[PDB]
């Protein structure tokens, strides 16, 4: 139910400094957490350029909704020729008064995002995944389901669906070895093999994991109330050039 | 000056 | 139809020239280096007079059978009567070009003797922003504001509500 | 369709003629350049380079594709150069309005 | 409410209403008129939302007032690195080449009209985008947009501005020849945009020796004949040239700024390449270069040099054409004519009779001589001959063989009366190219001037 949207900031705007301002512009005060991150742990993602600064800013007058609970989070690092990105979640148009601050307040100039159907693979993966207490990573599986929706000639192929269950989604990434992205890794190269289909370029609409989270074309919706971080530091590497 | 016509002479080495 | 045979050596003319043009490029340096077994450092000067040769060479060789075809225009080569199209458009196409790389001169001079003017009308005005006086507690004024949208819109309702016979900018 | 067909054929076999003697050609420019063992080049003699200065349905070919290759290209040219023409000058009626507008802001 | 501008009224009209589903202090944006803004000068403050002023009645329309919001934020901030405009026009163009932008095309026309202006703002986007890297993420936008900026950018420094430009040049150059396709023509067009570039640098009194330089260097890499073979001819480079070309003959009407003698004659290396073409418009230039050359030519002594080259051009370039006294020169273009005789075996003529004055002649040479052919039918059809050219292409025995069949009435009336024999039919010929109607008309008006018997006839 969570969904979420995402925009781009020109700038890498220090928050904590403007966050007065705002209260009396949106005539409430709202949190500000700070997380210095270093999400891409494994050895092939890096050991530097990870510490990412994030920043947890809330709306919450309430918590009964999504609306009331709408929480902005924005993510940056310095090192990035674009610093920082901004997402929020809910209905509720103060995220509009919010963006509009911000934009007035820091010069900053802002613009939504999107997704690639390659984009979309990696931020599946990295959706199952989740680290322990020990600083070791384990996976998640999910009944996975691709869904595409093609142009063609006098609608001949208006859509169609590929769905993966959670074994056979296993078998295969087990098949493949032990890996940390089995969705590029294994998966796809054994789809093509068995239909010389080519996911990455066939017209991918959404990603769906069943009961943990929706993949799409403008948004990211979850089961849970929260995004991991693997989730938002691949969005922030998406937004590059 | 000259530079630019030998850098031209070897696009035309190279042609 | 014979166009389909037509196209083919529209293309495979292509590939004969491309080639006969190799062939005279390998050709003039195997006898130079036929001449001195090392000869492969022909200079970039040399390198050009050699290509003017070649030229000169095509100005011959396609003189030659445009000499064969049109000394006798006898049209009994159906490919003759489609090489007159082709050397028409040739020369028909050429008008349009001359003109409009001449006037296209004019239009840039035209926006450059537009940016002239601009750029004379940018250092006038940064003079006289620079020689002007700097730019500039309003509570009071403002509530005097917000009494003055409360009167005159509150009017601007009930006198239409009132189907009153003049209505007028309340002000 | 039989005139086109025997010149399709005799420019085909003469293709193949042209074939042979390019292979030929570079075969003999590959043996004597290993005749040329050294990396080095002799310098091209002006004598040698003047007596090479004093000894020499292809022209159809060579008609052909020079002239069709000036049919296109040329209608490319004024048609890519017209497009900017006709563009540019849109820019500049918008420029010289707002240099006109910003003339008289400038009297003000 | 202009009746021209009614259905654009009423439509902006329909679209208000399609489009809706389908302190002391003053803001600019609160402004509503040109005298309001003039009157509120030191209360108006410019909002710092930057986006909102560089993209989109008898009430006022704010997007008459935005077409002004730039120049003036660059008015009231002394126009620097920190004034807003500079950043979103290079933010919104470094998405352009990502292709991150939704629309590049909606988005460039604001940033080429702006970047013509600005001359710094110009070089900072020169800098920055005009390189090979940019060229591999996107040549349409870089071609469209270098081409819009640069015909109106001034260098403000003078050194080292050329070799930024050949090194810029010989790599979009070398990336058409790595390509190997003909449509790469990008080079030809940067070519085209530059030399209109080139005008300025000429127009100004300093730099102008830059200009030449760069006019000379760029003009070797178009006479290469892989980019321009005289077999396979792509036009690009042909108008390309003569373009670069032009701009030496308007220099050398301009020549009250002098100018070192060097880089004045184009060279015997340019000259002798586009002799060895034919394209007719070539020739035309190349004629129409040196009757500019000519006015030059006086003021220097006749044993220079650079005098000498010129004049063995017209003299080779009169022989080649109307004196048909090849064999006889030295060379021909630099070539001895033992090939000439040579060149013509394996080379099926069909008068063989008279195998080499066909070449030495308008009338013979390739692409002037089906020149002639459509010349000789206008002037038989403004004579009302009745009698025709039974032959296509023009020649000594063309002419002469049907002449002795109708000898005996030729000599009354039927035929051309201006002519009696084949010099004079090349003359006549040249004749109609003596006047304003033809795109070719400078080469017979230019050798006019050196063949006497040529400028009487004129």
């Amino acid at each position: 139910p969570y969904t979420w949207k995402f925009l781009g900031i020109s700038k890498q705007l220090s928050l904590e400094n403007g966050i007065a301002k705002l209260n009396q512009l949106l005539n409430l005060e709202v949190d500000l957490d700070i997380q210095t991150i270093r999400v891409p742990s494994d050895p092939d993602g890096g050991t530097a350029a990870d510490e990412y600064i994030r920043y947890e800013m809330r709306l919450d007058i309430s918590n009964l909704d999504e609306g009331t609970y709408s929480k902005f989070i924005f993510l940056g690092n310095s090192k990035m020729e674009v610093p920082m990105f901004l997402c929020y979640c809910g209905t509720d148009n103060r995220n509009e008064v919010v963006l509009q601050w911000l934009k007035a307040e820091y010069g900053v100039i802002m613009w939504p995002i999107k997704f690639e159907q390659k984009t979309m693979i990696k931020l599946a993966d990295a959706s199952i995944v989740h680290v322990t207490k020990e600083n070791i990573e384990q996976i998640t599986w999910f009944s996975s389901k691709l869904y595409f929706e093609p142009e063609t000639q006098d609608k001949n192929l208006r859509q169609f669906s590929i769905e993966i269950p959670r074994e056979s989604c296993e078998g295969l990434a087990l098949g493949y070895g032990n890996t940390m992205h089995p969705y590029n890794d294994a998966i796809v190269p054994y789809i093509y093999n068995e239909t010389g289909m080519a996911v990455e370029r066939l017209p991918l609409t959404s990603v769906i994991l069943a009961g943990h989270t929706k993949i799409m074309r403008e948004s990211i919706v979850t089961s849970t109330r929260s995004l991991r971080n693997r989730v938002l530091a691949v969005v922030l590497q998406s937004i590059q050039f | 000056n000259d530079i630019t016509q030998d850098f031209l002479n070897l696009i035309s080495i190279s042609s | 139809s014979s166009e389909k045979q037509w196209e083919r050596i529209q293309q495979l003319e292509k590939e004969h020239v491309e080639v006969y043009r190799e062939l005279l490029i390998t050709l003039d340096r195997l006898y130079l280096i036929r001449k001195h077994n090392h000869a492969v450092i022909l200079s970039h000067t040399q390198q050009r007079l050699l290509e003017i040769r070649h030229q000169l060479q095509i100005n011959l060789e396609k003189t030659a059978l445009l000499i064969r075809l049109l000394e006798k225009p006898d049209n009994t080569n159906v490919l003759f009567t489609k090489l007159q199209n082709l050397l028409e458009e040739s020369n028909s196409l050429d008008y349009e070009l001359l003109q409009s790389l001449g006037a296209q001169s004019s239009l840039h001079k035209q926006l450059i003797e537009s940016r002239a003017e601009r750029d004379e009308l940018m250092s006038k005005l940064i003079e006289l922003s620079s020689k002007f006086p700097k730019p500039t507690t309003a509570g009071k004024q403002v509530e005097v504001e917000k009494e003055n949208e409360t009167i005159q819109e509150l009017m601007i309702a009930l006198q239409i509500h009132s189907g009153y016979t003049n209505i007028s900018y309340t002000i | 369709k039989d005139v086109l067909d025997v010149y399709i054929k005799n420019l085909e076999n003469q293709i193949g003629n042209k074939r042979y003697f390019l292979k030929q050609a570079q075969g003999a420019i590959d043996e004597i350049t290993k005749r040329s063992l050294d990396t080095e080049g002799k310098p091209v003699n002006s004598e040698v380079f003047t007596e090479l200065l004093r000894k020499p349905p292809i022209g159809f070919s060579l008609t052909s594709n020079f002239l069709s290759l000036r049919a296109q290209s040329s209608s490319e040219w004024l048609s890519l150069m017209n497009d900017q023409s006709v563009d540019q000058k849109a820019m500049l009626l918008l420029q010289n309005n707002i240099n006109s507008d910003l003339k008289e802001l400038l009297r003000k | 409410f202009p009746a021209d501008t009614v259905q654009n009224t009423i439509d902006m009209y329909l679209s208000e209403i399609h489009q809706l589903g389908a302190d002391s202090t003053v803001s600019l944006w609160d402004v509503t008129s040109l005298e309001q803004l003039a009157q509120n000068w030191p209360q108006l403050h410019i909002p710092n939302d930057v986006d909102y002023m560089m993209k989109p009645r008898k009430v006022m329309s704010r997007d008459s007032l935005k077409h002004l919001y730039s120049s003036i934020i660059l008015i009231k901030n002394s126009r620097d690195e920190s004034s807003s405009p500079y950043e979103w026009c290079i933010w919104q163009l470094k998405r352009c080449f990502a292709h991150q932008i939704e629309t590049p095309q909606e988005v460039i026309p604001i940033i080429i009209s702006v970047s013509s202006m600005d001359n710094k703002l110009s070089s900072r986007i020169i800098q920055t985008f005009c390189n090979l890297k940019y060229l591999k993420l996107d040549e349409l936008t870089l071609k469209k947009v270098c081409g819009g900026i640069l015909p109106l950018w001034k260098p403000e420094l003078i050194s080292g501005t050329r070799e930024f430009f050949v090194k810029f040049m010989a790599s979009i150059f070398m990336w058409s020849t790595r390509d190997g396709h003909d449509n790469n023509c990008t080079f030809s067009e940067t070519c085209f945009y530059v030399l209109q570039m080139i005008t300025n640098w000429v127009l100004d009194d300093k730099l102008i020796a830059l200009g030449l330089t760069l006019l000379h260097d760029m003009q070797s890499l178009l006479t290469l004949d892989k980019i321009f073979n005289n077999a396979t001819s792509n036009r690009f480079s042909t108008m390309a040239f003569i373009s670069s070309l032009d701009i030496l003959t308007q220099l050398s009407k301009q020549t009250k700024s002098d100018y070192a003698i060097q880089y004045l004659i184009v060279g015997p290396d340019i000259m002798n390449k586009v002799f060895s073409s034919d394209d007719p418009l070539l020739l035309s230039a190349a004629c129409r270069y040196l009757v500019a050359t000519k006015n030059k030519l006086m003021q220097y002594p006749s044993t220079n040099k650079f005098v000498r080259m010129q004049n063995q051009y017209i003299m080779d370039l009169t022989n080649y054409l109307y004196r048909n006294k090849v064999l006889s020169s030295k060379s021909l273009f630099g070539v001895s004519p033992d090939f000439f005789k040579q060149i013509l075996e394996n080379l099926y003529i069909p008068t063989a009779d008279f195998k080499n004055a066909k070449f030495f002649t308008i009338t013979g040479i390739p692409a002037l001589s089906y020149i002639c052919i459509i010349i000789l039918r206008r002037l038989e059809t403004a004579e009302n001959t009745k009698i025709k050219f039974t032959s296509g292409i023009i020649n000594e025995e063309t002419f002469n063989n049907f002449f002795r069949v109708h000898h005996d009435e030729i000599g009354q009336h039927g035929w051309i009366k201006g002519v009696n024999n084949i010099h004079d039919l090349r003359v006549k010929i040249l004749m109609h190219l003596s006047n304003t109607a033809n795109p070719y008309r400078d080469i017979a008006a230019f050798l006019f001037t050196y063949l006497k018997s040529l400028s009487k006839y004129s």
